[PDB]
């Protein structure tokens, strides 16, 4: 028996302000799919991370309306409670929430005003945004404030340039984050949106999947452990198995149960073997249920598989999609020139170069896993190389960082406000790193 | 004592294409054959094609080709179609996990 | 007390990043379900005037469709291969336990959350 408590434990010093900086210079944001961090572009790593959340705090003695906005609920774990992300489904519901999020994160930068704002944005866009989603953006980004420099673009598009500078490199690129998990095939370096797919299943969907079977394997439990926890031993109790099929039938079970089968612990206050429920619900060891540790303990790992394996299979979600390894297949060889039978050459050199980002995509496993079974579906002998970033949510900052050291590609990517102006919010400078038209 | 080679294609029926060109009488078949090591394609005469068809094999059935005396046997459906019906008279086979070119003396 | 320290940070965080005489537009709030209605019907608008060009979209068009493959089987409460479904109740189960011992005696109401998971209720 070997126990873990999971409550959040967290109360650093405040975020705060770099006073010296240069106003012409531009300035990154990197919402992305993980909706966490931000920093200057001169430097190589973000200056700033915050949880993308806001919680309005009444102080008592001088009794205001108070917005305790971002990294401030990571102080107190009551202020923590109080958050709600601006977030609602894909797309934000909240714009002033919105604009108040970013002057706190223009305040943390230390910048000094002049008008609305005096320096090139980066700003990283959903993939394939609603139109008036966009309009909504480009009214909060232009007309509240005057920019000198705008940019729109896809964060694992710009993981893509962060690990492909040269700007000219074919690829496949998969993205497994917060919200949504996306496929977008890349070619010389301009990725094809209408070939690109996605799934609706992201990480809080898998967090959310977690907390539902939680709450069906124990109806009864004495205590509400909050999302935050669930989070806690998602992230660090999840792994991909090799393969589901065979690994489903040992589920890590007999000689290997009592091996690596975790019990849960709660913050605070006929035979064992023979009964498979038993063995799926209290484990190998028999159950005592007068214990009042035990009665609030929980053995995991029953099933930590199926947790980060819906998004190879997504109708176990629920959802009536095909998954990663499907996608992938059909794109790889269906499409992009390829008759069934060979590879073509930007298929091949797409097959060469694959990276695996998100943040979402750190659960251990992920790479073998999809290099498997793209050996499966692939001719024999075709070489496959798939890259995986260290951080991989920190890719795309970097990468809207690398295009801002390309200078002629940062110039074809720069909206100004009078663009906006004369051709209206129906327009889009269509870069490689951006979304293309609507209708046709 | 003669000396002899046996080349064994093995795996799974992905594809499987007769091409007619009539000048009734099939010009040839193409064949794909999938495994865990991967998959690869194959060009047959019309005569293991009527015999690949008197071993009512479908796609997703997993076969047995090999080169020189062109004799076919089926395995069975492959383990990713099983359910398609809840039960069902066909066997199901798992893939073969080594390549589908075997050859040996 | 102990409100001294939120109290010190939230007078760091609240006093400039605006342009002249804009503010709240008061405008009308709603939910994601909601823009993803009005943006289906602007592009139906856009395609139906279009009829009276070749049909394409961007929210829409990266749906993943349904995969050709039949997915894999699996049993409502455990999660192992669901050999069989009950009749009355809809529900994948394992074996002759799993049946007897939470299919048989479930609460009702029960079995849709069940459905649920899968998207059957």
């Amino acid at each position: 028996v070997v126990i873990d408590d999971p409550p959040l434990r967290q109360t650093p010093e405040p975020f705060d302000e770099q006073s010296a900086y240069n106003p012409q210079s531009p300035i990154a944001i990197d919402f992305g799919s993980s909706k966490l961090r931000a920093g200057f572009v001169n430097h190589a790593t973000p200056t700033h991370i915050f949880p993308n959340a806001l919680t309005k705090f009444r102080d008592r003695k001088l009794n205001k309306n108070f917005t305790f906005v971002g990294n401030d609920t990571l102080l107190d774990q009551a202020v923590r409670s109080q958050s709600r992300s601006p977030f609602d489904g894909p797309f934000v519901t909240n714009w002033n929430l919105t604009e108040e999020i970013l002057d706190y994160t223009f305040h943390h930068l230390g910048v000094v005003p002049d008008n609305g704002i005096p320096n090139p944005i980066l700003l990283t866009e959903r993939l394939a945004t609603v139109q008036s989603q966009r309009t909504n953006w480009y009214q909060i980004l232009f007309e509240t404030y005057n920019v000198p420099g705008v940019t729109f673009g896809i964060d694992s598009l710009f993981s893509f340039y962060n690990y492909n500078p040269s700007g000219n490199k074919t690829g496949l690129v998969i993205s497994c984050g917060h919200e949504d998990t996306n496929v977008i095939p890349v070619v010389d370096g301009a990725g094809i949106l209408t070939d690109a797919k996605r799934i609706n299943w992201g990480g809080h969907q898998a967090v959310d999947y977690l907390n539902d079977l939680m709450a069906l394997k124990y109806p009864y439990f004495p205590t509400k452990m909050s999302y935050l926890q669930y989070e806690t031993m998602y992230k660090d109790y999840c792994y991909v198995s090799r393969n589901y099929d065979e690994d489903i039938e040992k589920i890590l079970t007999l000689e290997n149960l009592d091996t690596n089968d975790v019990v849960v612990e709660a913050p605070f206050t006929y035979d064992w073997r023979n009964s498979i429920l038993h063995l799926f619900l209290r484990g190998p060891r028999p159950h005592d249920s007068e214990n009042i540790h035990e009665q609030h303990q929980m053995h995991l790992n029953v099933e930590r598989i199926r947790v980060p394996e819906v998004i190879f299979q997504p109708t176990m979600g629920g959802q009536d999609q095909a998954g990663i390894c499907e996608l992938s297949e059909t794109i790889l060889l269906k499409k992009f020139g390829s008759q069934p039978g060979k590879l073509s050459q930007t298929s091949i050199d797409m097959v060469n170069n694959v990276l695996i980002t998100g943040g979402n995509a750190k659960v251990p496993g992920l790479k073998e896993r999809i290099v498997k079974e793209f050996t499966g579906f692939l001719p024999t002998g075709t070489n496959i190389t798939v890259n995986m970033s260290s951080d991989p949510s920190l890719d795309a900052w970097k990468g809207m960082a690398a295009l801002a050291r390309n200078e002629e590609q940062y110039r074809k990517t720069v909206i100004s406000k009078k663009e906006y102006e004369e051709y209206g919010p129906e327009y889009i400078k269509e870069h490689k790193l951006g979304n293309t038209k609507y209708f046709e | 004592r003669i000396k002899e080679t046996k080349e064994v294609y093995e795996g799974e029926v992905t594809e499987l294409t007769p091409e007619d060109a009539e000048n009734k009488t099939i010009s040839h078949v193409i064949v794909g054959l999938k495994s865990a090591k991967g998959t690869k394609t194959l060009r047959l005469d019309p005569t293991i094609y009527e015999s690949i068809q008197r071993e009512k094999v479908s796609i997703g059935d997993v076969i047995y080709i090999e080169a020189n005396t062109g004799a076919v046997k089926r395995v069975g459906r492959s383990d990713a179609y099983a359910t398609e019906f809840d039960l069902e008279t066909e066997e199901y086979v798992p893939l073969p996990k080594g390549e589908v070119h075997k050859k040996k003396e | 007390e102990r409100l001294l320290f939120l109290r010190s940070v939230g007078e760091r965080n609240e006093i400039r990043f605006k342009s002249a005489h804009y503010k709240k537009p008061t405008r009308r709030h709603k939910s994601a379900r909601q823009l993803i209605s009005d943006e289906n019907k602007r592009i139906n608008a856009l395609l139906t005037k279009a009829n009276k060009l070749v049909p394409k979209a961007t929210y829409f068009s990266v749906e993943a469709p349904p995969s050709i493959r039949p997915a894999k089987k699996y049993c409502d409460v455990t999660g192992l291969k669901g050999f069989y479904k009950s009749p009355t109740n809809n529900i994948r189960y394992h074996n002759a336990e799993i049946y007897q011992l939470i299919v048989k005696p479930m609460a009702p109401g029960v079995d849709q959350e069940y459905l649920k998971l899968r998207g059957a209720n």
